[PDB]
Formats: structure tokens, C-alpha cells, sequence
């Protein structure tokens, strides 16, 4: 990414192969580099254990004239995370219509063998994984451009809480500032 | 607003933003068999959220030339998840669905769909006599393709789209539960199937229960513009599934 | 002049304890570090109209 | 009671999970609007089939009276018991909380604080090297002045104005415990500002940001008497901890390093690492 | 009489003509898991039926010289009937057990036998330091040999009999829920165990919850008789079985 | 009451013993079978006759609170004020209870484990040998601090890690009494865990054992600021304390010797010690 | 505020001892050491069907 801007964006584009992977990604929201720096990694960088659900929402910036469908999926901790749409359906998902509400919520449940997770997630405490699938595709009538773009928002669920403060370890200093 | 409608089953979820109503099977909701019907006497299994979700059954293309598929059930499912574990485990079966499908294009299309479930849909074979295999019509998911002209190869069966496979008039299927998806207003379709047949439970792979048919009446139509194709997806959720008559698995 | 109140919870669950001031500034005292109350509507919900959950959002 | 007066707070508890079944409906929790600034308050049993779960977890470690009240080191500086420089035997410090990093970060994540102060001192000595190092030196004791603003300032270790008769001062002898004080809410306005987006005079001109707003004062430390025959070398550190706060209008943690005490001046931070593609999931 | 005993579980029974009382764990019944403790969030699935129920795990041969083995849990049903299935498709479970031994010979044989259900049997390996893989103590429902003299190959476990392969003497497992099974008074032996652990629920696949051993203390013994061994069976029924987080399989 | 609340527990005693006279009867309590798991429960009194015994004696000395509630030792490590090697002047200990025999023995007669924490800390130091010692050196001040799993590590003596603002240290000086501190049950799980059947992978591959489940940070420990012409060296010491004790399912103790801090790794041990024949009982 | 409890019986046998807690948190209370209940049964008796020791225990 030449550009920091672009980061924010997912492409997507009119023709696609049946089934296509949009984005995947780990859910460590605070270790991982996706949510490491979102209001809601640096509020869990200062501390060492959380615990409840989380949503994830998703925000369409096409043409008011395009439309298409996806399916979002969220997979358990496994020894694989899914390679195809047909792995990723049998997990926790939403089928995502696009109209005139132009944004869709996936609650992240809270399923997890303890009562909390580390901060600094390892392979004892993992979370799982999120992909994002083409459902029927993007389409388009003539006179409008051939790619558009979708965001991401992440925040906590009212049942979410942390645990056990500490220091961040994204500021340091060499010497004393004058 | 109606336009909008939300199914939430097992840990899945669907969303429509622009669709028709919805319709149910034959004003029957799918429910458990009760006791004064039941016949077999050992305790039935209910797996519930286990199996009772949506699973997202592959996809297709419309194209301008496309004359139609169909898919026949529960055989479609047979290796999905653990209601096909369910199904090669045991001997005896019973459950209701809830079929969605999926086609969304712009403003500028224009095309029609009907979306009908056939219960029975006994076939014939393209050469009279004669017999066919259980590939011709039934492969897992995968979804067979009608014929414009009349089929010809003795191995498969009679693809001509103007009499559905069965001998009857295609203008008459709208007798069965049905629903259209015409582009210029909805763009999915949802039927509730009960659980229909002659005895109060059957073997999940020997029998059919119900075949899903896709045919467009007007044909796909578009000018000037990069999408070249209309995708089709089918989405199945099976409803109070039970099953009885636990063995070795295979079928 | 002395308070009595619980303690927060811990393992194995007189969990109660006391408290008295000894000089005349308030600034003095120790933190209260047991008050719990929030709301996070100032920044969640800062609409004007109320929106339900279960409506739809525009319109 | 009179003896006894009893008090009662309450646990809180995070809000509990209701038993969902299968839903038909024209309902859509989980369609919303972002433009409006509101955000979604769907939970998952909006969404999902779930189970009832009753929660005891509390939020009783965000809040911010314990987030903010934990002691961290704010200046440290080092004076001589004897040398020849005479401004090398004394400290002085106007106060400010932007010198150390961790604390000045951990205030920054709001615009306007109100709290008391608590102050403890840590003070440690130590014998400079040398070609000879054998002396006999009691005990040390050390004095820590604090002067308002406007107040006479000392130009020696030995001046005058280390008489106070009105600025508050402590004296401690080595090998006891730290000193320690209380302060209370000492800002001429309403609340103190860690940010000030402004200038000193009225036609936009002079001093600009947060330093116009900092006229705390200042703090003197020396030794009381002792001078050694051999230098010896004491170090301060001075530790600030909130007590009774209360926060307004939260604002997003900084992401650039720090680089001037008086300044928010930065260099230009890539948002986060990157990775090798938008599909990549593995280690 | 109270030398009979029968259990029902499922489809599957199980009758002993001369056996001992039956052990129930630490005075504990299993039970499923309460509203007040869960932590998960998604709706449990429970099967009932058609995980409950009696799987016969194998046999093996009883000789004079033989010196114990020992089966580890859950991997042991790891690939047995929908039990397995429904390890394989889902994040978290939770199951207590019922384990029947068999073991019969005349009136004229003498021997004894300890049964015993050891949670957290953690083992340490044959060098000090070093490692083995997940192949040396559990490759499904095959049972593994303890041995006589003291364990020389690097790539399994120390398999020391008098150590039961924990470091402690092996006469002291007597603590653990058990029972024996001596040839001049009884057949069989069973015993309930409840779902121990640390947390509400765990992977079944990662963590063996406890571990079975059948230990001769008074070896084998016979004369003149064309009985050559004397086999040992061992059965084992999940009870009150639930499962979360239904993901892919494979695990 | 409101001053006073007046508490009440009891005194237990064990079983007294009842008169038993002679007896012919069809009853059998000597015999039993101990095939049933059933450990008998027969007394003196069923199967000789006995005088009638009030006995006093209590078993408030085997209660587990009492049994685990011991300061025992777990850690001690030296570091010298001044030296060449950087690492070697301050220490870095991951917590675990499996480095010293004698309390690693007491827990693991548990599997489960659930109680608060009391710490204690004993620091000594002393004057390294060389060929010159004549010096004079204040009293020396020390620092423990605290690190969660995931936070900053110090690189040096003197880095910037050192100024915790949310971690807890303390600052503690020679001649005084030990520092200590009440640590609260800070497991992600339900209960501490001493044994750890189960892998860390999901493919059953990777750590194995009770390393898996131990997460529970690191202590560090330097001089404040001592730094002494001649190197003196100092030692920690680290005691543990439970309180508030709970304990499941008990587990024989352990015969063979330990050979590793991280794993149950052993060399096969006799049962027990040999006699010259089955009825020697002399000396 | 003040906990009135009886102490331990020593030799010679006002047996009664006075206790204050002063910290918020539970965890800085002293030992709870007085407490002397104990079922063996989990351990000694853990059969399903009662066992009366005079009978026989096989028929
Ligand atoms: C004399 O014993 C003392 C004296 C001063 C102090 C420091 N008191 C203090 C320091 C900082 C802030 C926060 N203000 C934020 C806006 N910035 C412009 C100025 C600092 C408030 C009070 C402690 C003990
Ligand atoms: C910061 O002040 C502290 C910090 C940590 C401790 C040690 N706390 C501690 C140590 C050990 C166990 C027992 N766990 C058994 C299972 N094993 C895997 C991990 C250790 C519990 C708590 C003390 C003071
Ligand atoms: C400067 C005040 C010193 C107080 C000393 C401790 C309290 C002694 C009196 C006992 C408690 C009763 C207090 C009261 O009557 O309110
Ligand atoms: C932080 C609490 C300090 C308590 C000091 C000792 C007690 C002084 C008051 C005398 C006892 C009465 C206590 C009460 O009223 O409950």
C-alpha cells in the first residue's frame, strides 16, 4: 500500500469466479495487526485478560444502483481455517442482502472453554478466524463504475469487560524528553 | 415496511431487503410426528441446532441461453455437515425444509423465475423402455440442466424443458407450491415445505421426497453493460428433523 | 465517626470492613475506588430521535 | 449509630444472556444505518440461537477511577552534595506532567481532568568513584521545597530563601520510609486541560498549545548540611498518583512517538503493519 | 439377590450374572451442565440417544506374563459411531463415562485385577528431557503394554510398571475411583465417572480427560486345562453428552 | 451489636469408643469384600471388647487450610549493582511453583487448586572479595515490579520500562522488615491446574504437560540507583503463601526423585527398601 | 465492625480474641484456619447401593 488511505477499503469488482474470498482474517483483537490499533485494541492493550462478544459491522460505498450478496461467516478455533465457502457456511454466519439499508451487523458470539482469554492471545486461548464470501455476486447496470468498496467497524457488546491492568507496549522512549 | 424479512435458524442467518412474501407448503407447518401416528417404537433422535440451519448449496450461472435446472432432495444434502452423518447412520427419516434462493440484478435487467417444489417427481427416461442409473438425475449438489430440444442419448433422462421431465403441461406447475422471482420487484424466494409422503417415515436415501425446479419463463436480457451473467444461489434449511433406527453407517 | 462497608468479593465465596478519617482536609481521605454506575449512551446513542432495534433505521 | 454508620454500595454485573428460539419475522436487527453516528446495539441473541447464561463479571477494573490511580514516575534528576559548579548541587523542576511517556500517554486519552494529587518521593545516594574512597559520613538528610508561582527562587544551596516561612517543605533522613503528601485541586479553572488549542495573546500571536496553561510552580530539593570530603551523587524520582477523578470528552490514543516535552509535534506513523495479503490467515 | 446387575443405556444392554457393587465416581452422578456455570453462548446440542449408549472397545489377551495396559479418554472413542462424528464437527464438549470390564475364567483359575479411572494421568517420557509425539500413549482405541523392566527407546513413554509411568508408587492408586476384579468372586467391574475438570467445557480432541488401567497384581495361574488365555473386553457408554461450536470437521 | 458481632464455630473431636461386651451372633463385621472399591469401616469395638473411651483429640492440624499454609520458598537469584555484563545486574523470573522440590511435592497432592496469594520478599546483600574494599555506600534501595503476561520487558538496568505506570512494583530499602503483599486468584480457568493431560495444538502436536497453562508473567528486581565503586551482590528470595485454600481430587504422592522444572520426567525408583526375609522383625 | 470469636483451648483450661479488617479487598484477610468440618464418604464409601457393615457385603 503506497497510499495509508487504502487500507480502509476492500475492493470488489463485478465479475467474479461463483465462489470468492473477499477477506479473512484472525480475531485476536488485541494482538492481532487488523485490530491492533482500533479504539477497541488499544483500550485491550492495557490489560491482560478479556472476555464477552463483539460485532463487527459491515458498511456498503457502491453505486445506489449496484447490488449484490455475501455471506459472512464466523469459524470456531480449529486445526484449519476454512479454504471455501462450503467449509465457512457450516460456521456462525449472516447472509448479507444489499438495498437501502446499506449496512449489516455480525455479532461475534462469545464461545470459549474459559471464562476469559489472554490479551496476548497463544495457541492454548485462540479465537477463531472471519472470512468473508461472494454470495450471487456484484452487479451493475451501464453507466457506473466496475469497482466498489466495503468498511469495517468493530466495537464491544454490553456484555464485554477486561481484566487485570498493565502496561501498553506500543509507547517507549530512549531518552528523557525536554 | 413488508419488503423486508429476516429467518433465523440454528447458528445462521438470512437477510432479505427486497422480496415477496412467503410461502408455506401447503398451509402446513413443519412439526414433530406425535404419538398416535408414530409405527416405530424405539426413541427417535432430534440432533435440533445441530442439523435444523441453512446450508448454501453451490451456485450457477443465468445466462441469455439458460433453459432451466432442477435438484432433488434430501439427496442434495446428503453429504452436508452432520445431517448427512444423521442420514447415513440411521434407517429411518423425517423432516420439513425451508428453500431461498437467491438472484439479484440492477434496474436495467429483466427476466422471470419460477421457483416450484414437486413432490413425487417421477421421470422418465429419454428412450422409451430401456433404463436409466441413479447419476441421471441425482450426483450430490450439483445441479442438472433441461434441454431446448429433445433428448436423445438413452443414459440420462428426458431433459425437454416443455414437459418438465414428468409428461405434463409446463404451464401447469403453478398447482404445486410455487413462487416467481421477477426482477423488476423481488429478488429471492422462500417456500416452507412440510414433510409429505404416505407413511410417517422413510429412508432418507432411497426416496425422494421432493425435486426444486428453476425455470425461466422470460428469458435473461440486457444491453450494454460489463455484467455478463446473473449468479443463482440455493440456500436449504432443514426444519424438526428426527431420526430413527440407529446402524452401521453406509446407505 | 466510623464506616462500615463490604469488600469486594474473593476465593472461598466477614467481608466487611472499617473506616476512619483522620485529618480535616477531604482531599486526604483515599480513593473511593468502589463506585461502579456507567452509561454509555453519550457516545453510543447521541441521535435526536430514538431508534428501535428491531425497526428499521431509515425509514 | 453515632459509632457506627453503615454504608452500601452494589455490585453491577454485566448484562446476562436470554434464551433465543428460531425466528420468521419482519423484524431486521441486524440491518442498520452507520450514517447516522449510531451504533448498532444488537446482541447475539438477536441474531443466533443461545442459551440463558447468567454473568458475574463485573467492570469494576475499567473504571476510571482505577484505571488513573496508580503511581508513575513523572521527573528524575540527580545533585551533587559537593562540587564547583554551583547549579549542579540543587534541582529545580517546573511541574508538568509531559516529561515521562507512559503517563503523560495514559492522561492524553482525555481532554479535561479533575482530581486530588498524591506525591511520594524516592530518594537514593550513591559514592562517586575515585582514586580514594575511605570516609566516615553520617547519615544524610535532604530537604524538598515547593514554591507557587511568583514565589523567590533559591540561586544556591545555601541561599536564603531556603527559610520558608510560607512555602510548604519537607525534610527526610535517609533510610526511612518515602515521603509522601496530599494535594488538592489547585487549577484556577474549572478543570485542569491537557490540550489547549489557542494562543497566549489576544491577536493570535505568542505562545501556542498547552504550554500557556502550565503555571504550577516549581520544586527545589538539596542536601540539608551535609557536604562531603568526596562527592556523592543523590537522585529524586517523584511519583504522581490521582485520587477523586473525573474525565470529560475521551479522545483516540496518540499512535506517533513522542518527541518534545512542550509540543504535540510528530513524524508522520504508517496506521498499523501490514501482511501479505488480504487473505492471509496464518502465522 | 445383588450379584445381578443390569444397565440400560440407548439401544445397547448389559447383563453380569456375578458381579461386584458398582463405584460412582466421587459420590457424584452426571448431570448436564446448569445455567449458572455455562460460559458459552450458543444454544448446546444433545444428541441423547445416539451418542448414549455402549461402544465395546476392542480385546485383548490375558497370558501369565502379561503386566498391564491402559487406555486414554476420549481418544480412545475417538472414531466410534456419531460419538466420534460429533467430536470431530464441534469446538467444545463435555460427557461423563460408564466403564464395564469383562473377565471371566472356572472355578479352578486364580488372578486379580485393578481397575482404575486415573483424571490428568500425565506422562513422562522414557530419557529424561527429549519428546514424543501424540502416538506413543493414544493411536485410537488400540491398547497400550506397560513393561517389566525400565523403558529404553526415546520415542515412547516410560513404561515401568511399578511407576505406572507417573513417578508414584503404583500400590497407591487406591485413591482414584477403581474396583477389582478377582477370578475366585467376581467377573466384571463398573464404574460411573462424572465430568472432571478445571473448566466447564473443553476440546476433546487436545486434552484426555482421564485414562484407564488395568494392572495384574496376582498374575495368572492355571494347570492341566486347554484354556490358554483369558480374554478382557472392555465397554464404555458416554453419558448426559453435549457439544458447542459447530465448525468444519476435522480436528 | 454494630461495634461487636459475636462469631461461633465448634470444636469437632473424633469418634469416642462404646463398651462392647462378648457376643455369639449370626453378624459378620470382620468380613467384607474388598472387591466393591468399599473400604471398610469396622472398629475396635466389632471385634473385641472394648472399655468405653471419651476422647478430645481434634484434627485441626490436617485441614488443608493449615496443611498449605506454610511461607515456603519457590525462587532465589543474585545480581550485583555494578558489572560489565548488562544481564547480569537485575533478574528475570517467569512465575512457576515447580522450582523447588519441597513445595512443588505439597501441591501436586491436589489436581485442582484455588486460593489467594501472599508474597514475601527477603533481600540480603553483600560486599564482593577484592584485592581493595575500603568504601563508604548508603543503604541500598531496591525495586520489584510486576509484569502481566504480554507487557513490556526491561532490556537494562536503566531502561525506560522501569517508570511503571500501571504496573505494581515496590520500592523497599535495607533495615527494614521484608516487604509483602496479598495477591488475589488470578486464573483464566475456574481453578489452578498442577497436572496438564493435553496438548497445546488442536492436532495433538506442539507443548505438552502443565507448560501449556502457565501464563502468569514475570518479577523483576534491580537496585534503584546503587552503583558502587566495588561490586556488591544481593540475593532475592521469594516465599509463597496460600490462604483461603480449596482442593479436589487428591493423587498419591510422588516416589521418584525431580529432574526437570517443566516436566513429570523420572528414573524408575525401587517401591521401597528390602529386609533379609518376610519374617525378620529385629533391628 | 469488630468480629468477637472464640480461640483455640492451651494449656490451663478469657478464650475469646478480637478481629478488624482495614483493606477493601477480601484477598487481605487473614487465614481462615478455624474451620474443621470433613466427610470421608467421597472417598471411603463411594458404591451405589448402601452397604450395612454387619451384613455380609456379597449377598
Ligand atoms: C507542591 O506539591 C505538588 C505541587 C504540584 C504538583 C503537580 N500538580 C499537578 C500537575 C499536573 C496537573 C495536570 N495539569 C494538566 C494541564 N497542564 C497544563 C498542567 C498540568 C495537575 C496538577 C504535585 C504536588
Ligand atoms: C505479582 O505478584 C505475584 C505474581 C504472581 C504470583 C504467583 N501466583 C501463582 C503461582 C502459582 C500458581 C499455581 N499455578 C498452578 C498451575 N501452574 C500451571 C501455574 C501455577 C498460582 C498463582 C505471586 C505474586
Ligand atoms: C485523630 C483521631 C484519632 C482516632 C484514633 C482511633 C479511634 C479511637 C476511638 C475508637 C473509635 C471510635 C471513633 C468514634 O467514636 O467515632
Ligand atoms: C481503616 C480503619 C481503621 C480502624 C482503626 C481501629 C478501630 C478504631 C475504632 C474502634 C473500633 C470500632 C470499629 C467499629 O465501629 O466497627
Amino acid at each position: 500500500t503506497t497510499d495509508q488511505m487504502e487500507m480502509f477499503r476492500i475492493p470488489v469488482t463485478i465479475n467474479a469466479p461463483l465462489q470468492q474470498q473477499v477477506f479473512g482474517l484472525r480475531l485476536q483483537p488485541g494482538l492481532d495487526s487488523v485490530f491492533k490499533h482500533t479504539l477497541l485494541g488499544e483500550i485491550l492493550n492495557y490489560y491482560a485478560h478479556w472476555s464477552g462478544s463483539m460485532k463487527l459491522t459491515f458498511v456498503f460505498c457502491g453505486s445506489a444502483m449496484a447490488t449484490g450478496k455475501f455471506l459472512i461467516a464466523y469459524s470456531p478455533p480449529g486445526a484449519n481455517p476454512p479454504k471455501t465457502r462450503k467449509d465457512a457456511m457450516l460456521g456462525t454466519h449472516i447472509i448479507w442482502d444489499i438495498g437501502l439499508q446499506s449496512s449489516c451487523v455480525l455479532c461475534v458470539p462469545w464461545i470459549s472453554q474459559t471464562h476469559y482469554r489472554l490479551v496476548q492471545q497463544d495457541e492454548y486461548t485462540s479465537a477463531g478466524y472471519v472470512t468473508c464470501w461472494y454470495q450471487t455476486g456484484m452487479i451493475v447496470p451501464p453507466g457506473t463504475p466496475n469497482s466498489s468498496s466495503i468498511m469495517c467497524f468493530a466495537s464491544a457488546c454490553n456484555d464485554f469487560s477486561v481484566r487485570m491492568l498493565r502496561d501498553t507496549p506500543f509507547i517507549s522512549q530512549d531518552n528523557k524528553l525536554q | 415496511s413488508d419488503r423486508v424479512r429476516s429467518i433465523t435458524l440454528g447458528n445462521s442467518t438470512i437477510t432479505t431487503q427486497e422480496c415477496a412474501n412467503v410461502v408455506v407448503g401447503y398451509g402446513r407447518w413443519p412439526t414433530y410426528l406425535r404419538d398416535d401416528e408414530a409405527t416405530a417404537e424405539d426413541q427417535p433422535t432430534q440432533p435440533d441446532v445441530a442439523t435444523c440451519r441453512f446450508y448454501t448449496l453451490d451456485s450457477i450461472k443465468w445466462e441469455k441461453g439458460s433453459v432451466g435446472w432442477w435438484w432433488k432432495f434430501p439427496e442434495a444434502l446428503s453429504d452436508m455437515g452432520l445431517f448427512g452423518q444423521n442420514m447415513q447412520y440411521h434407517y429411518l427419516g423425517r423432516a420439513g425444509y425451508t428453500i431461498h434462493v437467491q438472484c439479484n440484478a440492477s434496474k436495467f435487467h429483466q427476466g422471470c423465475l419460477l421457483v416450484v417444489c414437486v413432490p413425487e417427481a417421477e421421470m422418465g427416461g429419454a428412450v422409451v423402455g430401456q433404463a436409466f442409473s441413479a447419476t441421471a438425475m441425482a450426483n450430490g449438489d450439483k445441479a442438472y440442466e433441461f434441454t431446448s430440444a429433445t433428448q436423445s442419448d438413452q443414459t440420462k433422462v428426458q431433459t425437454a424443458i416443455h414437459n418438465a421431465g414428468m409428461g405434463v403441461g409446463v404451464g401447469n406447475l403453478t398447482i404445486y407450491p410455487h413462487q416467481w422471482i421477477n426482477l423488476r420487484t423481488n429478488n429471492s424466494a422462500t417456500i416452507v415445505m412440510p414433510y409429505i409422503n404416505s407413511v410417517p417415515m422413510d429412508n432418507m436415501f432411497r426416496h425422494y421426497n421432493f425435486t426444486l425446479m428453476v425455470i425461466p419463463f422470460v428469458k435473461l436480457d440486457y444491453a450494454d453493460t460489463a455484467s455478463t451473467y446473473v449468479p443463482i444461489t440455493v440456500t436449504v434449511a432443514p426444519m424438526c428433523a428426527e431420526y430413527n433406527g440407529l446402524r452401521l453407517a453406509q446407505a | 465517626g466510623a464506616q462500615v462497608s463490604t469488600q469486594k468479593t474473593g476465593a472461598h465465596e466477614i467481608i466487611h470492613y472499617t473506616n476512619i478519617n483522620y485529618y480535616k482536609d477531604a482531599a486526604s481521605n483515599s480513593a473511593n475506588r468502589q463506585d461502579f454506575t456507567q452509561d454509555p449512551s453519550k457516545f453510543t446513542e447521541p441521535v435526536k430521535d430514538v431508534m428501535i432495534k428491531s425497526l428499521p433505521a431509515l425509514n | 449509630g453515632d459509632v457506627e454508620e453503615a454504608i452500601e454500595r452494589a455490585v453491577v454485573h454485566v448484562a446476562d444472556t436470554m434464551r433465543s428460539g428460531p425466528s420468521n419475522s419482519a423484524s431486521v436487527p441486524a440491518l442498520t444505518a452507520v450514517e447516522t453516528g449510531h451504533t448498532s446495539q444488537v446482541t447475539p441473541s438477536d441474531t443466533m440461537q443461545t442459551r440463558h447464561v447468567k454473568n458475574y463479571h463485573s467492570r469494576s477494573e475499567s473504571t476510571v477511577e482505577n484505571f488513573l490511580g496508580r503511581s508513575a514516575c513523572v521527573y528524575m534528576e540527580e545533585y551533587k552534595t559537593t562540587d564547583n559548579d554551583v547549579n549542579k548541587k540543587f534541582v529545580a523542576w517546573p511541574i508538568n506532567t509531559k516529561q515521562m511517556v507512559q503517563m503523560r500517554r495514559k492522561l492524553e486519552m482525555f481532554t479535561y481532568l479533575r482530581f486530588d494529587m498524591e506525591v511520594t518521593f524516592v530518594i537514593t545516594s550513591r559514592q562517586d568513584p575515585g582514586t580514594t574512597l575511605a570516609q566516615d559520613m553520617p547519615v544524610l538528610t535532604h530537604q524538598i521545597m515547593y514554591v507557587p508561582p511568583g514565589g523567590p527562587i533559591p540561586a544556591k544551596v545555601d541561599d536564603y530563601a531556603w527559610q520558608t516561612s510560607t512555602n510548604p517543605s519537607i525534610f527526610w533522613t535517609e533510610g526511612n520510609a518515602p515521603a509522601r503528601m496530599s494535594i488538592p485541586f489547585i487549577s484556577i479553572g474549572n478543570a485542569y486541560s491537557n490540550f489547549y488549542d489557542g494562543w497566549s495573546n489576544f491577536d493570535q500571536r505568542g505562545s501556542y498549545g498547552y504550554n500557556t496553561l502550565n503555571n504550577l510552580g516549581h520544586i527545589y530539593v538539596r542536601h540539608v548540611s551535609g557536604s562531603s570530603p568526596h562527592p556523592i551523587t543523590s537522585t529524586i524520582r517523584v511519583y504522581f498518583k490521582p485520587k477523586h477523578t473525573r474525565a470529560w470528552v475521551p479522545r483516540p490514543p496518540r499512535l506517533c512517538q513522542y518527541k518534545k516535552a512542550f509540543s504535540v509535534d510528530f513524524t508522520p506513523t504508517p496506521i498499523t503493519d501490514t501482511r501479505k495479503d488480504i487473505n492471509t490467515v496464518t502465522t
